[PDB]
């Protein structure tokens, strides 16, 4: 129909009785889900989508800031101007699926093209009230608990020729990953388990898809070049605790066809994504902390400058969580029906 | 006279096939086993297998079993080698060679054919003159820029001029495209007197150039 | 499984050059492969000299130990030498010549008006017929050093006069190119007592 | 006493772009230059005037504060959402002819009982329709001493409206550009600590032999668990953990706030979404003139009676201003 920008509303299945933080935020923020939604296919039609200029992405970012403002309150928040102390309550933390919905007079177009690269024309289109359920999972390097590509791996970037612009990868087959900090030893020490055969195969498939976009070059995977730890490690939050995981064993040109162990630390001193600054959080809760997650996508950064061995080097990256939302919101735009 | 002539250099996308042909002249083709040997850039020689032209019967190295096919057409004295499911490490020069005796002495080799396994895509060279104004021996040449894949051959004056020619190895640019120079030192007296043309041939794109190099 | 020693060796013209191959016997054949060409069979059945090959090359064997000899190394003998038994081939021995220091001739080439009209500028410096192989070219624009701007390439050792030649290539956009006037390359070699500099005006 | 339709008058200016003026001119007649007070049993909890004003304030907001989306179970509604200049202006609600408005001049009327010093006036004083929870803003203060008002103090389910002797200042600000939703409130810890004891003291008079404790909200809608209000058209929600605290700081007190686009409406059951906040510095300096408290039920542990902020029913806000007024035929 007609592209337009407005204020969408969120719907979720949060429960008023549930003490978990995503629920608590959503019960106020969001209305309930429609049990039977109406999707109207357009047969042959063409619309242009731009995942990189999508007002829906910017809305989820402001939303996830609002969630974390309530869930994850740090003991000390450091800003260049100031240092601040506040209450540090531990909380129950498990991301729950969020739907973003169009109000009256507006609709959300959904691209059904099975392998849309995300900026350009869409062949198959439908109109919906709401997006699918998107879990606001904050993470770097590996994209977790998201949606998979229907047909084949897709590579998405604002400018592939520009090395500085992040690469969002969508996988064909998800790979399981389990990170656990066992019950009490070093209470900050943790580990992650990955099937090397499954991850090694996943890598080749993305490497092969990458080679199509750089036909000249050979494709190398390597450990992060450097920067803030949030980015140089696979960083995420599990049960309110911030995990930082060594993915040197993941981004390697020679990967083990065996079970892979990644070392992790629970960190109290972190760099915020929400704003530039540093936060200090409370020491971990007691007991077993575990996350069994689905790796469904990647965030990569390609090395700049002249290639030494006619090799293009790609290293895990991240940091701007909007890209995380783009990995899910690429196929939607808001249009005002007339 | 006694010779093996192979097909020209190739580029093929990964996962594709390449066929190399080898045509033998000046001996009885049926008499000797024909072998294929490949050589990756900068590396040593790797035997691929042999074919008996009487039988058409083959023997392939285990490394290539199920990927290589050796056939022959005794009617035109031609042996064929076909490698399937190419992978980038299959980029190499392929040679046909005659086994002279059961010493495995390969007395006769083809000039060898380069096979670049690569997803894309052929580009003809731009050929720019390297004019000479400096001085009793003057240097001139040809810049053969931005072509793909290897190889290009350069001669001067359609082969008449050979003394003092240096065709450099190609360097692989940051663009993935190759580039090389061919130069020649000539008598300075020659520069007004004599025409200088470099002949650049890039068969993978069927690009052929004659470029007069002017003061 | 095939061994070969040494990997490479330098030798003066006329020297006695000996190569060793380590493998039961028989049979053992020796090949010479020059740059860009196919192998050429020299020695077959360990000791037998192929027809039409100079008498200076020879081979010897005992058991599973073999050797290949050039009695008097000549300039055209720059090549790699391979032993082989049936399918298996040794990693090869690279033989290059040692010679008296030779200074390079130096020439520099402005970018062509052809290339300019397309928007890029390649400047080329030539080092011609020098020895040893070691050489150092650095680019100056208007007295300004450059880095990552250029690529260079070296010929194989010359079969007649045993020298090398070297090409160094300066590439930059037509925009940058016209933002300057004097383009120079500075060659440093053992043959040259003071480092030579060649240059021109845009 | 009779039930009728009063009419409102205000100091509205026809030229003013501020919305309370704009609504007031079409809705409201001018202030009477010459007011008459003529000296001569009430219920603030059963007063038709409150139900009238509530409709007015709904009406004000419908014209001033149109949310971009109104979310109701049946439906979504979308409408023009223009930002506006927002500063409540005092409204006088007046009796129609053949009717008069009685005024309690009583020194300390609890608001349910008999008033001795009564007067008749045509109009009520100017009341600002400040919509808020937990803290009462920009209203009227008690003349003599802090006043406790309830339908029943023995019934913990009935709200407690406290009217203050001496106002406490509160400044809430979103600084000029960081998280544009982030805001803060500044209150003098010394001023507030004294105020608490002076209200804690008054409370001990109704609950003898018990200690008086202040604690944070028990739970509910966010509107009620925080101190919520509108400042310059933007909706503030402020964490009063530092205010309802048995151990308040002598030092300066800073409350964390958020500017919220999604609110639960007090006008009706539903959710409204408003436009993102304006650019620039947003600040409200307000006078805290009263409290909305809820007393914990049950057998007392440690012999302490616990009180917590509450609200949500905006009628309770008007009852803090209309208590001394009754309509007569
Ligand atoms: C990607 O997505 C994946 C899936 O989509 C994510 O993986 C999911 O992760 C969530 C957790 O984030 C999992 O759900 C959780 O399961 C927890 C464990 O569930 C089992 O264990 C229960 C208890 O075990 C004992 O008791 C049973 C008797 O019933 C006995 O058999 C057993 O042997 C053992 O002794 C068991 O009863 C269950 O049925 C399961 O077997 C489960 O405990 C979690 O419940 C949490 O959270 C929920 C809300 O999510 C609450 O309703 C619960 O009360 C409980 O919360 C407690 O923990 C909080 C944090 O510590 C507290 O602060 C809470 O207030 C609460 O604490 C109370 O309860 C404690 C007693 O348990 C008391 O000690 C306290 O004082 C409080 O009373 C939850 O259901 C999914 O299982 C999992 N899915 C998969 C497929 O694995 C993954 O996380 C995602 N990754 C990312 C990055 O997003
Ligand atoms: C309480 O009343 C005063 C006005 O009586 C309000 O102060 C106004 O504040 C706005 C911005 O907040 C300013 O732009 C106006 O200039 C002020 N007007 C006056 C008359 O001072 C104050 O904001 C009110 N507080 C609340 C919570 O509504
Ligand atoms: C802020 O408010 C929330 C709920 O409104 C509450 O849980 C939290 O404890 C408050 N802040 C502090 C410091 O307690
Ligand atoms: C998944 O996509 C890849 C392309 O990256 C393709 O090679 C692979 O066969 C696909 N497999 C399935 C099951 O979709
Ligand atoms: C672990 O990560 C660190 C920092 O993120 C990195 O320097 C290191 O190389 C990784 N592990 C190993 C074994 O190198
Ligand atoms: C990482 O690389 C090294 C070699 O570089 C290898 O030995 C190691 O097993 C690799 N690990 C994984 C998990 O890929
Ligand atoms: C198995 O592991 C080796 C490295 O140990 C690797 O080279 C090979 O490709 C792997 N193959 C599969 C099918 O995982
Ligand atoms: C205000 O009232 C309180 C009790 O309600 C009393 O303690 C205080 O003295 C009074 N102050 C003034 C100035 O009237
Ligand atoms: C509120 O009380 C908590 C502890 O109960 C204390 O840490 C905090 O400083 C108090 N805040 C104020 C403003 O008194």
């Amino acid at each position: 129909w007609k592209e337009a920008k407005t204020t969408l509303f969120c719907a979720s299945d949060a429960k008023a009785y549930e003490k978990e933080c995503h629920n608590v935020w959503a019960t106020h923020a969001c209305v309930p889900t429609d049990p039977n939604p109406q999707e109207v296919v357009l047969e042959n039609v063409t619309e242009n989508f731009n995942m990189w200029k999508n007002d829906m992405v910017d809305q989820m970012q402001e939303d996830v800031i609002s969630i974390w403002d309530q869930c994850l309150k740090p003991c000390v928040k450091l800003t260049g101007g100031s240092t601040l102390t506040q209450a540090c309550p531990k909380v129950t933390f498990d991301p729950i699926p969020i739907h973003y919905c169009a109000p009256a007079g507006y609709a959300i177009l959904k691209c059904n093209q099975k392998t849309f690269n995300g900026k350009g024309p869409c062949n198959n289109v439908s109109t919906v009230q709401c997006t699918h359920g998107i879990k606001p999972v904050v993470s770097t390097q590996l994209l977790l608990n998201g949606s998979l590509a229907e047909e084949e791996i897709v590579i998405r970037s604002k400018n592939l020729r520009d090395n500085a612009k992040i690469i969002i990868v969508q996988l064909n087959k998800s790979v399981e990953i389990v990170c656990t900090r066992p019950n009490n030893g070093d209470i900050r020490q943790a580990y992650c388990q990955i099937s090397g055969r499954q991850w090694s195969e996943a890598v080749n498939q993305v490497k092969k898809k990458l080679k199509e976009h750089f036909p000249h070059k050979q494709i190398s995977f390597q450990s992060s070049s450097g920067g803030d730890l949030e980015i140089t490690t696979h960083s995420f939050n599990c049960g309110g605790e911030f995990f930082y995981c060594n993915t040197s064993g993941l981004f390697n040109d020679t990967i083990s066809n065996a079970t892979i162990m990644l070392p992790c630390r629970i960190k109290q001193i972190i760099n915020m994504w929400q704003e530039v600054g540093k936060a200090i959080y409370a020491p971990p809760i007691k007991g077993q902390i575990t996350c069994k997650s689905d790796i469904t996508g990647l965030l990569l950064l390609r090395d700049g400058g002249d290639t030494t061995d006619n090799t293009e080097i790609f290293r895990p990256s991240g940091g701007d969580m909007r890209d995380n939302w783009r990995s899910e919101l690429y196929k939607y735009k808001v249009v005002e029906i007339k | 006279q006694v010779q093996l002539v192979q097909s020209g250099a190739e580029v093929k996308k990964p996962g594709a096939s390449v066929k190399v042909s080898c045509k033998a002249s000046g001996y009885t083709f049926t008499g000797y086993y024909m072998h294929w040997v490949r050589q990756a850039p900068g590396q040593g020689l790797e035997w691929m297998g042999w074919i008996n032209p009487n039988s058409g019967g083959t023997n392939y190295a285990q490394k290539f079993q199920g990927r290589v096919t050796m056939t022959r057409d005794t009617s035109i004295s031609t042996a064929y080698m076909e490698l399937s499911r190419l992978r980038s490490d299959d980029t190499a020069v392929y040679y046909c060679a005659r086994e002279r005796s059961d010493f495995w002495d390969f007395d006769l080799w083809g000039r060898g054919t380069l096979v670049t396994v690569s997803s894309a895509s052929t580009k003809g060279p731009s050929v720019f003159p390297l004019a000479p104004s400096s001085k009793g021996t003057a240097a001139l040449g040809c810049l053969v820029k931005d072509y793909f894949p290897e190889p290009v051959t350069v001669s001067w004056n359609s082969g008449a001029l050979t003394s003092g020619v240096h065709t450099f190895p190609a360097v692989l640019q940051s663009s993935g495209l190759y580039s090389l120079s061919s130069v020649v030192t000539v008598p300075s007296s020659s520069l007004g007197t004599q025409t200088y043309i470099c002949n650049v041939n890039h068969k993978p794109s069927n690009t052929k150039v004659d470029k007069r190099v002017e003061p | 499984q095939m061994t070969q020693s040494p990997s490479s060796l330098s030798a003066s013209v006329g020297d006695r050059v000996t190569i060793t191959c380590q493998a039961i016997s028989n049979y053992l054949n020796w090949y010479q492969q020059k740059p860009g060409k196919a192998p050429k069979l020299l020695i077959y059945d360990a000791s037998n000299l192929e027809t039409g090959v100079p008498s200076r090359f020879s081979g010897s064997g005992s058991g599973t130990d073999f050797t290949f000899t050039i009695s008097s190394l000549q300039p055209e003998d720059i090549a790699t030498y391979y032993c082989q038994q049936y399918e298996f081939i040794g990693p090869g021995t690279k033989v290059d010549i040692k010679r008296t220091v030779a200074a390079p001739s130096v020439f520099i080439f402005p970018p062509s008006d052809e290339q300019l009209k397309s928007g890029t500028a390649s400047v080329v410096c030539l080092l011609n017929n020098f020895y040893p192989r070691e050489a150092k070219v650095q680019w100056k624009v208007d007295n300004a050093l450059q880095s990552g701007n250029s690529q260079e390439s070296v010929t194989e050792q010359d079969s007649k006069d045993s020298t090398y030649s070297l090409s160094s290539t300066l590439t930059l956009s037509k925009a940058d190119y016209e933002k300057h006037k004097v383009y120079a390359c500075e060659v440093t070699h053992q043959g040259l007592s003071s480092p030579v500099t060649k240059s021109f005006n845009r």
